[PDB]
């Protein structure tokens, strides 16, 4: 059987937040003794419900596991900013468990922060190796998802080009770098590169000419 | 109550086997859970195993994958997963169970599956150059390209540059990793005064200082 859970929801200080989870066989019962565990940065996972509504030993009062419909809830009162983390949520079948796709969960914590993008053209020092790897660094964003589109002539390009999952700075905002990776061969048939970077429904892009 | 190794390097083919050390608890009074991490699939549950009796429940995907075994002695768990492929380098979690709860985890082991030998990177500044953005601030940078296995360490001036300063994550272009890094300064400290980006890679000894020079 498969597990749903929200993918992404976004919430303020203070606030009530509630995160569900289906069986997509539905009816959640205490016969699944649902988990929810929180994912924060540099992969540390911190069990926070377990057998539907047992909070785990040291899990802060704020925390509460229930049933929703035929869900599985997870409730957080007066969410805090520490909160904005990544929350999975398992539910037991007798003989196995089975994880549901997690949801990312933003706790507004600070305004939000436009990206600072810097484009950087290939150095002269790679280009003797017939490649051309053009960078695009992306910083001081939040929330902390962006979407990175390459243009090269004015038209996109999705071949040779890599983006790195939004990582989180010390001032708790957000960045992340992508690459186009081409021969140089390939670099000198044009002339105009593009980095676009997409943010809370606003575009910044920046652009060089070779 | 939770320690795994952090890293394993394993070549195709190969098996691995790792630990989990408990703490803080009586190791034969609890289950241990482990659960294998992936961005193309999530987290998996792998298996359970109860110490106190021993026994043992696999999941379908690792019933011939994985072995788990637990030492009463050594308030240690293992896991051993065999024949690994490239679709196995995950992250790999051991999850200590109660009364339906799962509440400690390990800090998971990083298992990468892959032939690459030991690479030096090769290290290229990043000026703005071409139409880049005449303002106040400037952003320099360098490109830390084709290494293995990780990591790799960038500092600027041997470290007087501290402010300003942000190191992304790497990125894997085949088997070789590749990351960049960067430091905003004002605009009248540079091309005037030297900015310099210090790469080591110590699996190979490697040390490299470039200048980010006007292009
Ligand atoms: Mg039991």
């Amino acid at each position: 059987a498969v597990v749903t859970q929200e993918s992404a929801l976004t919430t303020s200080p203070g606030e009530t937040v509630t995160l569900t989870c289906r069986s997509s066989t539905g009816a959640v019962t205490t016969s699944n003794y649902a988990n929810w565990v929180q994912e924060k940065p540099d992969h540390l996972f911190t069990g926070l419900i377990g057998g539907t509504n047992n909070r785990a030993p040291g899990v802060p009062a704020r925390f509460s596991g229930s049933l929703i419909g035929d869900k599985a809830a997870l409730t957080i009162t007066g969410a805090q900013t520490e909160d904005e983390a990544i929350y999975f949520c398992a539910l037991w079948y007798s003989n196995h468990l089975v994880f549901g796709g997690g949801t990312k969960l933003t706790v507004l914590g600070q305004p939000k922060s436009s990206p600072s993008v810097t484009l950087f053209p290939p150095s002269s020092e790679e280009l003797e190796t017939n490649k051309a790897t053009l960078v695009c660094t992306i910083t001081d964003f939040y929330p902390g998802v962006v979407t990175v589109d390459w243009k090269v002539d004015g038209t996109p390009v999705t071949q040779g080009m890599e983006t790195t999952q939004p990582s989180k700075q010390s001032n708790n905002k957000y960045m992340a770098s992508s690459y186009l990776t081409l021969t140089a061969r390939a670099w000198e048939r044009h002339s105009s590169y593009s980095c676009q970077v997409t943010h809370e429904g606003h575009t910044v892009e920046k652009s060089l000419s070779r | 109550q939770l320690q795994q190794p952090g890293a394993e390097l394993v070549k195709p083919g190969a098996s691995v086997k790792m630990s989990c050390k408990a703490s803080g608890y009586t190791f034969t009074s609890y289950n241990m859970h482990w659960v294998k991490q992936t961005p193309g699939q999530g987290l998996e549950w792998i298996g359970v195993i109860y110490p106190g009796n021993g026994d043992t429940s696999y999941s379908q995907k690792f019933k011939g994958k994985a072995t788990l075994t637990a030492d009463k002695s050594s308030s240690t768990a293992y896991m051993q997963l065999s024949s690994l492929t490239s679709e196995d380098s995950a992250v790999y979690y051991c999850s200590r169970g109660g009364a339906g709860i799962m509440a400690y985890w390990g800090q998971g082991t990083s298992v990468t599956v892959s032939s690459a030998k030991t690479t030096p990177p090769s290290v290229y500044p990043l000026a703005p150059g071409s139409a880049a953005q005449t303002n106040s601030m400037v952003t320099l940078g360098c490109l830390v390209k084709g290494y293995f296995p990780e990591p790799v360490t960038v500092t600027w001036n041997s470290g007087s540059l501290s402010s300003g300063v942000h190191t992304f994550p790497a990125v894997l272009q085949s088997d070789l990793y590749t990351l960049s890094s960067s430091v905003t300064v004002p605009s009248s400290t540079w091309p005037s005064e030297t900015v310099t980006c210090n790469v080591a890679h110590p699996a190979s000894s490697t040390k490299v200082d470039k200048k980010i020079v006007p292009r």
